């Protein structure tokens, strides 16, 4: 009820990195939530004023 | 078992064996809900980690 339902703001309480959406499947017992997150890869430098 | 015969030490080992792992039955209890205490507050951890 904070990841699959809405949009939460909550890091490593919805999945790893910044939580986008929530796909929730049963399991024998349990319950499996996928995770959606906006992890970026590249960078470089840059310089302000 | 040595002193006492088995005639009239069977209601003294009524509730001597039966009784005596009621006694980390106290100790588990005592741990987890500190564990416990902690695997939310690893959570909690988890709230500005």
């Amino acid at each position: 009820s904070e990841c699959v339902l809405g949009q939460s703001k909550r890091v490593d309480f919805c999945g790893k990195g910044y939580h986008l959406m929530s796909f929730p499947q049963s399991a024998p017992h349990g319950v499996v939530f996928l995770h959606v997150t906006y992890v970026p890869a590249q960078e470089k430098n840059f310089t302000t004023a | 078992l040595s002193r006492l015969d088995p005639p009239e030490a069977e209601v003294q080992i009524d509730r001597l064996i039966t009784g005596r792992l009621q006694s980390l039955q106290t100790y588990v209890t005592q741990q987890l809900i500190r564990a416990a205490e902690i695997r939310a507050s690893a959570n909690l951890a988890a709230t500005k980690m």
